[PDB]
């Protein structure tokens, strides 16, 4: 079977990000409604040297009583809340947890910076999540 | 696209 589910996260006041590379911020807990309990978690200035030119985005398995395999997927809502700049896991990973899984250069922070584009309104950065657990 | 973990 499958179970699908989604969270929606706005990240209020995201030009004043302080992260440096390495440093994440981490979303509050959402599930399918569900024994497990998932987040997010981005870094605003990626992961390490290699995505310091990108937010890097990832899926977290925060709570689950061995293990579970997931697709999932990751968009930018623009102003009119439609989904842009979509990266969806080409197959089930398995989480365990405290394990996640995402992509290390989500999207580039010269683009999602640059007002001209306008997937920062109000100064908010809203990132949807669609998982699909394999049961 | 490339999935990789930070964990």
């Amino acid at each position: 079977k499958v179970v699908k589910f989604s969270y929606m996260w706005t990240i209020n006041n995201f030009s004043f990000c302080r992260e440096e590379m390495g440093e994440v911020i981490k979303s509050s807990t959402f599930s399918s409604g569900d024994k497990l309990k998932w987040c997010l978690r981005v870094n605003p200035k990626g992961l390490d040297e290699e995505s310091k030119d990108y937010l890097s985005l990832y899926l977290l398995l925060v709570s689950c009583p061995s293990e579970v395999r997931a697709k999932f997927k990751f968009s930018i809502l623009n102003a009119k809340g439609e989904e842009t700049k979509a990266m969806e896991s080409q197959r089930a990973y398995r989480f365990v947890q405290g394990k996640d899984w995402g992509f290390k250069k989500f999207i580039r922070r010269g683009f999602l910076l640059d007002e001209a584009n306008g997937l920062l309104p109000d100064d908010k950065l809203t990132l949807f999540c669609e998982v699909s657990v394999v049961q | 696209p490339d999935v990789s973990s930070s964990t």
